[PDB]
Order: C-alpha cells, then structure tokens, then sequence
C-alpha cells in the first residue's frame, strides 16, 4: 500500500 | 482525496481476468478470424482496443455473441494481441511483427503499433 | 518466453473498466445492500473478491442479475470497496474503517482486511 | 515497454  | 493505493491491484485483477478466460468463465463473445475462433470478455476487448470499444458501444452490435473480423486479419497476430490484452505481455518476434502490427492497427491498439514501428525501424 | 511487457497496460485496462462502469456499459449485475443498489461487471467483482468468485462460479447463481448481500453489510463500506475494485484506491478514514474492514472480511478481500488491521493496530 |  502507498500514498498515490 | 486522501485514498491509499494497492500497487499490485490492477495486475492482480488482470491476472484473474486471464484465469477466467482460460477456464472459459463468463466469456460472452467469440471472435472469428477466418477458420479460427477466440472466446473472450467484451469488457476486456473494449478496455484494450479502439475497434472493440466502437463495436460493443453500438446499440445493435453490443448484443452479438459472434464478431467476424476482416478476412485479411491473421489468426496468429490476433492470438498474440488477445494474449497481450489479458497479460500486458507481447510475444513480438521477427517472424510475426508484420502480422502483429497490421492486426494492432486494425484493432486500434496504439501502444502496440508504436513498439512495432520502433522495432521495425531498428532493423532497417 | 521472450515477451516484452507494457508497464501501464493493467492500470489502463482497469481505468477503462471503471469508465464503462460509470457509463453503465455492459454491467450485468446489481448488488443490493439494504436500501442501496450498485451496478457492476460480474468479472471484475470475481477478480477482486473471494465471495463474488464463489457466487458467480456457482452453476445457478452465475445467471442471476440481482445479488442481495447480508443485511449487516453497510452500503457505504460496500461503495468504498466497489470503488477500490475498479481503481486500486481505498478511501480509508477513521469514520469508516470498521465498516470497510467488516465488508472486506465478508467479501474476502484479504489485502484490504490486512491494511485495515494495521491501521487499527496503530491507533490502539 | 520493458523486458519483464
Ligand atoms: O489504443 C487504444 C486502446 C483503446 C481502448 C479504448 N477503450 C476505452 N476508451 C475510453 N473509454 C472506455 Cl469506457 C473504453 Cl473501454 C478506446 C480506444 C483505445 N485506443
Ligand atoms: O482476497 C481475495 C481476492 C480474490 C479474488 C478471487 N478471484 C479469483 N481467484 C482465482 N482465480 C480466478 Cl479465475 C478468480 Cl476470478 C478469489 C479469491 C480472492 N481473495
Ligand atoms: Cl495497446
Ligand atoms: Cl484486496
């Protein structure tokens, strides 16, 4: 999971 | 927004769509390329091809279970492009590049047309 | 093999599938979550959820045009997860995390369940 | 395009  | 994003989600979705295609699950169309038949999902074909997007948004063609391609279309070139649609991987070889590029032009798959043009230019 | 791979292909496919969902094109099921209805493509739901994969591979349920979820399922939690299925982006907030995790557990979306567990653990 |  990432900060887009 | 303040969303978080799962990096592998799109790839995992496409992998599962290809597994459904391989097991012939919820396929809703057969693409006829001369003597050859290819089962697929209309939504995936539309998502990958300008030609299929135009065909399946047509108020009569959206309901057809069989689509016949132009007789000049090569079945192997189509097969390679159908595999690309469902995997992101393109089996581009010296022996098939001309058929693949012609099929990609007909199907309106601009990124494929682009890499075929570049690979051909390098060999000239 | 000796294939080449187009990095953005899976993401571009998912973007187009979401555009078809937004315009209600070739959607083949309505998911009923109490008073709320959500139109979708069975193939995308199966590709994202262990629950929908089981439902639409069932020889009778594969043909239903309406699926009713358990009355304990929160419509907003479902909406957030449906958006995630079609975009890879999850709108996870303090006010919805409990409903999102419960819905992800029911839908069998293990990566979502995992990030919800971690976000909850950090706040404890 | 890349070599996967
Ligand atoms: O080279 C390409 C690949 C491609 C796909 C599609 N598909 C869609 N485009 C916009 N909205 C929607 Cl809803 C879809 Cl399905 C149209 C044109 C092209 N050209
Ligand atoms: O957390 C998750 C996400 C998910 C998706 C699916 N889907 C599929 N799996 C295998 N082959 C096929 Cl054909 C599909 Cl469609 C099944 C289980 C789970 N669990
Ligand atoms: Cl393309
Ligand atoms: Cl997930």
């Amino acid at each position: 999971w990432v900060i887009p | 927004d303040s969303c978080i994003q799962f990096t592998r989600h799109a790839s995992d979705v496409l992998l599962n769509l290809n597994r459904l295609r391989s097991r012939d699950i919820l396929t809703d169309v057969v693409i006829v390329v001369s003597r050859e038949q290819f089962r697929a999902h209309k939504t995936v074909l539309m998502a990958c091809s300008g030609l299929f997007y135009s065909i399946f948004t047509d108020q009569l063609k959206c309901n057809l279970s069989v689509i016949n391609l132009d007789p000049e279309i090569n079945p192997e070139g189509f097969c390679i492009l159908l595999d690309f649609m469902y995997t992101s991987r393109l089996n581009l070889r010296e022996g098939n590049i001309m058929a693949v590029m012609a099929t990609a032009m007909y199907l309106q798959m601009e990124h494929v047309v682009d890499t075929c043009r570049k690979f051909i230019k390098a060999s000239e």
